[PDB]
RNA sequence: UAAUUGCGAUAACGAACGAGACCUUAACCUACUAAAUAGUGGUGCUAGCAUUUGCUGGUUAUCCACUUCUUAGAGGGACUAUCGGUUUCAAGCCGAUGGAAGUUUGAGGCAAUAACAGGUCUGUGAUGCCCUUAGACGUUCUGGGCCGCACGCGCGCUACACUGACGGAGCCAGCGAGUCUAACCUUGGCCGAGAGGUCUUGGUAAUCUUGUGAAACUCCGUCGUGCUGGGGAUAGAGCAUUGUAAUUAUUGCUCUUCAACGAGGAAUUCCUAGUAAGCGCAAGUCAUCAGCUUGCGUUGAUUACGUCCCUGCCCUUUGUACACACC
């Protein structure tokens, strides 16, 4: 419809969360790219946190990003219905928990050592290095729309 | 990476005259001499439109095209 | 996934009408809307973003409007995606049903439609004649 | 007491039902306008009947059809058809053969199903195979 | 040229050709000569097509095949692969396209540009494998009108969709530079090198 | 581009171990009532024009 | 000739089965019989978006009129019909004309004689002989297992990406099926992102579910060549449902891991028309679970319309040291 133009101030390839965000492509699917977030939350994000969603990554201020970054953070206390979060409910503190970055990586493993240490059947599984969810065994598992 | 996304300054201008010189114009010609990414070709191309330049024969998205001033 | 635009303007028929909804001022937003994937068999939430639920508005509008007398179950069929698990390829399965209800409460309360016996909900004549009129009215005037 | 006929069209399982009368020249269907429609790719087909023969012939009559069964194409091919029989009936109760005869000619020269149904109908699936010809694969090893 | 009234409004742009003499929406089958020898009875052009749908039946009894209007077989052509088996209307719109791409580049009647592509890239001789029973070579035949066309269209659309297959281009762009390339000896087109092969390995027969 | 015209008068009957080809009776407007013995590949009647690269040939019955 | 079908010939003559004929089904009846459990049109009550009177319902009630569509019952209809060619000029064959239908009009069902030491004693209170018969291989309760496995081989269904996948605005069907001595199919209003929960309602069914307003696909916007955005696995965390009981997760949803995958050696499966291929839908199992099948529609191609070379089948001649018959 109408075409922008900019300067110098881009800064495509930047950084946040330990992680790389993608610059020239919108900004919902650069998030997308860090462990601990995917599509429909980064979308979430930027709803919230009103970022122009036509435009790049490259592009906005940083106070901004640390809006994003702060409402990825701290989502419960910004008005997110707390159905959505990914580590919902929690089995230490008893509140819910959106689990981030490379931390998400690392409270996985956390998880499958407690079970181990548990000895539940689905831990000796894990263990073997096994086909873990008891489905019917010779897996590698795809892909419709 | 083949990238050419964002216009930045020069390649706008490049945009503006080299367009009209064209007999057809499309989001793959339009992405074809290392131009403009698929957004801005589409954008760009409904620009040039309002901006007299090029006539449509047009019809829909995914394929857009439109002729030279005449 | 829905139903009944191949005739007329699929998209100026209900485009106009959106954001004259806003300029109306009466809509009556469910409040966790705009945050919400729209059916089960689904994946995103609506490119508009900042409208998308007036669309729906019309569409309903428009649903009422198609024949005889709507329900809420039939709209849930309709805007329902069809359900991708894993081979299993589209089988047909209903919408939010929820944002569909909460639509035609919103309707019922501007004027525009009423609960009927037989159940469901029909179209008044006082209704339509202020609200998708001057969406289609670029019709007329480009004529 | 007014002059009006009635007939129908057929294809697959789709299946039109026109009306016609002496009216002002209104022409229109299930729930279109006859320009609008669908599929505006196919669109031009619903035309087919009116321009032929020519739109001329079409300012005292009032046509209006109405359809079910089907699919898009299939109900397309319907409507056209309905439209083209209703015509020619028309013609032959209410005017001269002759006229008749130069609107048949017109159309049977042309004939996509104009004024003949089609008359291929879906043959049955049957066991050892997902439809009806095809077969399932076979190992020997 | 005359206009006519109607109580349900048919658009004037629309109504012209109509009212007319008949042809596909914008572009005419008026003109449009057969220009190499044969194909003069395997190519259409008159009856003329407003859409090139016409869904019957014409593989039934042999040559009927032949008197099938030649853009409908191109449609049917481009309709393939599994994925994209059915939705004649997808075809059909990228005729249009096609035929559009054709009209910006190079201007006049697209569908004569289609013909001429046609007339050039059937490969008028053509071998086949003969039997023996252990080690046989290609043994030099002729081929038919017919099936010169068959697999000019084939080929055409075949060299059309892997052209697009991948890259930025439609299908309606690809085929469209195909056959303007194919209206001449342009030699870079697909269609054409695939001629050029099976006429070298057929001249290899003697 | 040497190129002649073959105007098909007969055609004696399908050939070869598959029996995709036919023997054709070929005859052209270059000098009339002078005739081949042809193969051809596709589909084939009466009065259809075949492009012929050379005129000097004799398609002999594939074995 | 699809056919021991015929035409003919003739130590054979008439005959029977199989084939065909027959049955169901698929299409054509603006002719008959009619039909508020199917429609359409006119009159009292609607004209609210593209509308001036789309088409729709307001309209089980407003009464009347109708049977084209829709349903059946009864019949008709196609016999290769007429014309041309072609053949001892016979059976028949190829083209043209009309025709809804002109490949035995398509599809099936039915399907001879003699066989196989095909499969089944785990369908059978169908059974011989053998085995066992009260720490019983009988019956029955508790708990497993048949899902033990990144596959060594076999079938099976979404779109490897721009004729694409999304965001919406998408999207017309046709087979069916359905509660009683009970809880099946669920319309409706409320609540719920969701799956679902609820208060009820209609239905023993052309009437209610249910025009199963299915999917692919039509229209614009969003990416646009990138193991990325295209679409949502493998693993984790929750919330639902069914069920005495779900743990080696029944299923379903939600978010985080993100995958239609780089067009698949050698090989081999099916396929000639509304078929192949695409796409869903119902039913069959069923408390719950489909990717399984059994039917149904929807969009709809290319390429022969041939041959005996490969793989086999039928007949006749011939050869044979074979006859458990070339393994």
């Amino acid at each position: 419809s109408l075409v922008v133009q900019e300067q110098g101030s881009f800064q495509h390839i930047l950084r946040l969360l330990n992680t790389n965000v993608d610059g020239n492509i919108k900004i919902v699917y650069a998030l997308t790219t860090i462990k601990g977030v995917g599509r429909r939350y980064s979308n979430l994000v930027c709803k919230k946190a009103d970022v122009d969603l036509h435009k790049r990554a490259g592009e906005l201020t940083q106070e901004e990003l640390e809006r994003i970054v702060q409402i990825m953070q701290n989502p419960t206390h910004y008005k997110i219905p707390a159905w959505f979060l990914n580590r919902q409910n929690d089995i230490t503190d008893g509140k819910d928990y959106h689990t981030l970055a490379n931390n998400v990586e690392s409270k996985l493993r956390d998880d499958l050592e407690r079970l181990k240490k548990i000895r539940a059947h689905r831990g000796i599984r894990h263990f073997w290095g096994l086909r873990v969810r008891g489905q019917h065994t010779k897996t590698t598992g795809r892909r419709r729309a | 990476a083949q990238h050419a996304v964002i216009l930045d300054q020069e390649k706008y201008d490049r945009i503006l005259k080299e367009v009209p010189t064209y007999r057809y114009v499309s989001v793959s010609v339009l992405v074809d001499r290392l131009k403009i990414g698929g957004s801005l070709a589409r954008i760009a191309l409904r620009h040039l439109e309002k901006e007299g330049i090029i006539k449509p024969i047009s019809k829909h998205s995914k394929q857009a095209i439109y002729t030279r001033a005449t | 996934p829905g139903v009944s635009v191949r005739d007329v303007a699929a998209q100026d028929f209900i485009n106009a009408y959106a954001s004259f909804l806003q300029r109306q001022g009466k809509l009556e937003v469910p409040g966790y809307v705009d945050i919400v994937k729209t059916s089960s068999g689904n994946e995103m939430p609506p490119q508009d973003a900042e409208g998308w639920f007036y669309k729906r508005a019309a569409s309903v509008a428009r649903h009422i409007y198609m024949r005889k007398q709507v329900g809420v179950g039939k709209l849930n069929k309709l805007y329902g995606g069809a359900k991708s698990r894993g081979v299993r390829p589209y089988k047909h399965i209903d919408a939010s049903g929820s944002i569909n209800r909460k639509v035609l409460q919103a309707l019922e309360k501007i004027g525009i439609v009423e609960i009927s016996p037989k159940g469901g909900r029909r179209i008044s004549e006082n209704g339509q004649r202020d609200l998708d009129r001057i969406a289609a009215q670029t019709l007329e005037e480009d004529e | 007491a007014v002059p009006s006929v009635q007939t129908f069209g057929k294809k697959k399982s789709a299946t039109a039902v026109a009306h016609v009368k002496a009216g002002k020249g209104l022409i229109k269907v299930n729930g279109s306008p006859i320009t609008l429609v669908e599929p505006e790719i196919l669109r031009f087909k619903v035309y087919e009947p009116l321009l032929l023969v020519g739109l001329d012939k079409f300012s005292n009559i009032d046509i209006r059809v109405r359809v079910t069964g089907g699919g898009h194409v299939s109900q397309v091919y319907a409507i056209r058809q309905a439209i083209a029989k209703g015509l020619v009936a028309y013609h032959q109760k209410y005017v001269d053969e002759q006229s008749k005869n130069e609107l048949k000619k017109a159309f049977t020269s042309y004939d996509r199903t104009l004024l003949i149904a089609d008359s291929r109908r879906p043959e049955p699936k049957k066991f050892g195979g997902k439809g009806a010809r095809s077969r399932f694969q076979k190992s020997y090893r | 040229f005359t206009p006519v009234v109607l109580a349900t409004p048919i658009p004037e742009e629309v109504q012209q050709a109509q009212t007319e003499i008949k042809l596909f929406n914008k572009w005419s089958f008026e003109e449009v000569e057969v220009k190499d020898a044969s194909l003069v009875d395997y190519v259409q052009v008159r009856q003329p097509i407003f859409v090139a749908h016409t869904a019957g039946r014409y593989a039934n009894k042999r040559f009927r095949k032949a008197q099938c209007p030649i853009i409908e077989r191109l449609t049917n052509s481009l309709m393939m692969n599994g994925r994209n088996n059915g939705k004649k209307l997808k075809a059909v719109r990228i005729i249009k396209h096609t035929l559009d791409i054709i009209n910006v580049l190079t201007d006049q009647n697209p569908i004569q540009v289609v013909v001429d592509a046609i007339t050039n890239t059937g490969p008028r001789e053509d071998t086949t494998r003969v039997g023996g029973g252990g080690a046989a070579r290609r043994q030099a035949v002729d081929v038919s009108p017919l099936r010169r066309v068959n697999q000019a269209i084939a080929l055409l659309t075949i060299g059309a969709r892997e052209a697009a297959f991948r890259n930025i281009k439609t299908i309606a762009e690809t085929l469209a530079e195909e056959l303007i390339n194919a209206a001449k000896g342009s030699s870079t087109s697909y269609a054409i090198k695939k001629k050029d092969e099976l006429e070298r390995v057929a001249k290899s027969n003697r | 581009t040497p190129v002649t015209l073959a105007k098909v008068i007969k055609v004696l009957g399908r050939t070869g171990s598959r029996g995709g080809v036919t023997q054709v009776r070929v005859e052209f407007l270059e000098d009339t009532s002078r005739t081949i013995v042809r193969n051809v590949k596709g589909p084939v009647r009466e009065n259809d024009i075949l492009v012929l690269m050379e005129s000097e040939r004799e398609a002999r019955r594939l074995r």
